[PDB]
């Protein structure tokens, strides 16, 4: 299930953990492996692991040049009908996206390439929205994480 | 019937009004370019994320109420980088690098072409400076007439990439896109039970 | 390759004939610096006695690469060492000799050559300063009679790549 | 991108202002061409020594304040070697060999191309004549309207022989370039010290 | 080291002296031959004599059309950063030019050929301008001589 | 004059002073590069710059596992008869050594291998000993500076 943008080793973050109030999550590209371990490519891999017993949904897109308004870890979304910068969610499907739905697949992976004005030269972000909210039953695990691991290609 | 109706160039067609600019009896004025300079056209240029293409303007000038006068004007552009005229009689007026036009009040209006001055490859509205006009009289003289004229600009040979969610909220300032946090309008419009139809 | 004028103090400006070399000695002691200088031929500095500073005005925007050429103007029986350093731009000037040969520099002896050339990669204006500095590899020595100070001077050209657009009067 | 901008043809293009001729209420004028007339196009005409080109002029007339008057005018050119008018009812002004142009206020400007007029191979600055303008208007009575107009000029066909350094030091005559020897003002700016970046 | 401008007997005039204090010489052509012994070329030659305990620098450049301004032997010149004439010193390699440094070589020859905008017809001038000054310790030679040798080509 | 250990970047450090009684200096391998910029081999440079009216002998040599005795900058020695090991000055021409001698050359460079008993692992030194010492005359240079130039090869 390789998406590719537009037609054209692994580091591992920390793991977020999915509770039942998220409202969801972004990283800011390159600037999550700036202290850890210009051109080049991306391949990011968002999975997590969760039950038979467990219902939701995530979509994980990538949005260039995202900016934001005012009102590694990566920060805590507060508005996520209009991700804090006046888009909506339900238009956010025009960008490169991925479904993590728990029924059926627990992975989601997107190829990214290089694009900017300027060959040489913050290109991208990367949102990870709860859209349907995680529900359990009383005794399950209350957490559900969710681990991002990058992988660059071809830099120069 | 053909897609020819939705293609990107026509998309960007048909210019409007840009600008408004009242001189009454200074004697100079200085009008940024700017493409967001009202509702329209912000809309409609956020839907991508890198554009590129030249610009095309028309000065229609008249007095406040219909009539014209035989008055000669001048049109300075400034380039980017260049240093702005800040009196009536200043140095900028005689600059050779600047290019202006002199037409009258009599005449059809002036038709100037502004190519693509961007040092980088296409303009980008999320993180420019295409120009600046200047508007005069000439002669060591005020003049005893009101100028008013406003500017049309249209955008020929258009090319876009990285389309976007378009915006639905009301813009508070014209640098950063900001929106209120006491409340957040929906996009749709409710009814009363989602068996209704 | 025109002449630069480095030795901008405030005491040259009565005669101006000084401006032209800056001087090394004997007294100087080793790994110690002796000039720094911007590269940009835009701005004010070292580099509006050149043609390639008094065309560039004339223009907006330029990017290319240039060049640096040094020469000596000593005795034939004095010998030593300089240190040449080019920082890349949007890092910071050295503290020491140490540090600075790091990076991107040449040895230059006056024992053996004349004149060393040292090459800009890339400068471009839409911070970028692309830094020179001097250091003192060895010390100054001469035999009995030799003079005691000498002078270098620094001549600056442009490579076949720079280009430069949007002509503005100044 | 190419080198195109920086030859030696766009290089001396957009003509700018070389004259400015009030006539209040003696009746004519006489300008004499020259290129270094301002501070502009003397030192960029002084960065070589051999120029051979031809000239372009335009005369925009109007009142001393914007309006226009239904005037007719005449520019007559005279040749080099040619008497100048001394009068305003001379005999120069009907003299055949001298050519002139009948325009009025309420028209297009007047494009009037002067070619190559120097007996040797290229102007020298460094050691020409290329013309005079005589500017009047018709009739034989007092035209009761203050005129006052810009002559605006264009290098075409540019070529260069033996380049110079650029002056660096403030004009004082225009005939030889002289200089003040009480103070020398240095090209580049001073520093405090040598190793301070 | 034959250097011709642009690309395309023998007459000796005097020595000068280069003192400690000397701010530079220049000769105009061709009024440097109407007295000892139009179109052709010209093959100057400067050549000084030092021994290897003095230093300094010379720079000999031809200069067509070097008019001066108000404040055979040649002249002394008196501002020697503005060359009397408001151009400056720093900016005189853009004609052809020559460098006589005391370390390495003691001879400079110009190849000049005819250039006027009449083939049929005071051309060019000679500047020597000790950039770097001359030093030298107590008991060696004070002055230095620097001998100017002409030699005209294809005259007609 | 290319001499090969037993027939089998460039970092530069400091210049060392070579007073008029100085007694030597050593530099200890492959210590001196472990704060700037295992199996290597090394290619070091030893040049010094004098005038010909100073006169001296210098004698660059390598040692082995050089260990020192109890009575980047590199340490000055105390007893250079004895080289503060017991063994003497006159028979370090056994090692693989080079004489920097005043009238006539001034480079020396040693291409030393790996040397070791086994294969994957401070190895060797590298002794500067002024046998004859500084001598000049009043008002010449009272310092000649000496570089050490360091280059490794082949490193696993």
């Amino acid at each position: 299930n390789i998406v590719i943008a537009y037609g054209e080793r692994f580091f591992t973050l920390d793991t977020k953990s999915w509770a039942k109030d998220s409202k969801g999550w972004y990283w800011k590209f390159p600037d999550v492996l700036t202290e850890v371990g210009y051109r080049s490519g991306f391949c990011v891999h968002v999975q997590c692991n969760a039950s038979k017993f467990h219902q939701g949904a995530l979509l994980v897109a990538v949005l260039p040049e995202y900016v934001l308004g005012t009102i590694q870890v990566g920060a805590v979304l507060t508005h996520p009908y209009v991700l804090d910068a006046g888009i909506p969610l339900s238009q956010l499907t025009v960008c490169p996206h991925q479904w993590i739905n728990l029924r059926t697949n627990n992975c989601a992976t997107i190829i990214v390439p290089y694009m900017n004005t300027v060959p040489f030269d913050c290109n991208f972000g990367l949102l990870v929205i709860p859209v349907v909210p995680l529900d359990f039953n009383a005794g399950a695990t209350s957490e559900i994480p969710i681990t991002v691991t990058i992988a660059p290609m071809c830099a120069e | 019937h053909s897609t020819q109706e939705t293609a990107i160039g026509n998309f960007f067609s048909r210019a409007g009004l840009v600008s408004i600019i009242t001189m009454p009896t200074d004697g100079y004025a200085n009008w940024d370019i700017d493409l967001m300079g009202y509702a329209q056209l912000r809309r409609k240029c956020e839907l991508f994320t890198y554009m590129r293409f030249d610009a095309e303007f028309t000065f229609v000038v008249a007095k406040p109420n219909g009539e014209l006068v035989p008055q000669l004007l001048q049109y300075m552009y400034v380039p980017p980088g260049a240093p702005k005229p800040t009196s009536r009689d200043s140095f900028a007026w005689q600059t050779a690098t600047n290019p202006s036009v002199f037409v009258k009040m009599t005449d059809p209006p002036a038709q100037v072409s502004v190519p693509f001055m961007s040092p980088a490859s296409a303009y980008q509205w999320f993180y420019n400076m295409m120009g600046t006009f200047s508007i005069r009289t000439v002669g060591t003289k005020k003049s005893p007439h009101s100028i008013t004229l406003r500017v049309y600009m249209r955008i020929k040979h258009v090319r876009a990439w990285i389309p976007r969610p378009l915006r639905n909220q009301p813009y508070l300032f014209k640098t950063n896109p900001n929106y209120k946090g006491n409340d957040i309008k929906c996009t749709s419009t409710s009814r009363d039970k989602i068996t209704t139809l | 390759e025109t002449i630069l004028e480095v030795n901008n103090l405030k005491t040259n400006e009565t005669t101006p004939m000084q401006r032209l070399c800056f001087p090394v000695s004997v007294q100087s002691k080793t790994g110690e610096l002796c000039a720094a200088f911007r590269a940009d031929p835009g701005r004010d500095g070292p580099w509006q006695s050149t043609i390639l500073g008094q065309l560039c005005r004339y223009y907006t925007q330029w990017s290319g690469s240039l060049e640096v050429t040094f020469m000596f103007a000593g005795s034939f029986m004095a010998t030593g060492k300089m240190l040449i350093a080019y920082t890349p731009p949007g890092g910071s000037v050295p503290a020491d000799r140490i540090t600075a040969m790091l990076g991107t520099h040449v040895i230059w002896d006056f024992g053996l050559q004349s004149s060393v050339t040292l090459v800009v990669p890339w400068i471009s204006n839409t911070y970028t300063t692309g830094i020179i500095t001097i250091w003192y590899q060895t010390n100054y020595v001469v035999p009995i009679g030799a003079p005691t100070t000498a002078y270098i001077v620094a001549l600056a050209a442009a490579q076949d790549n720079f280009t430069m657009k949007l002509c503005k009067d100044t």
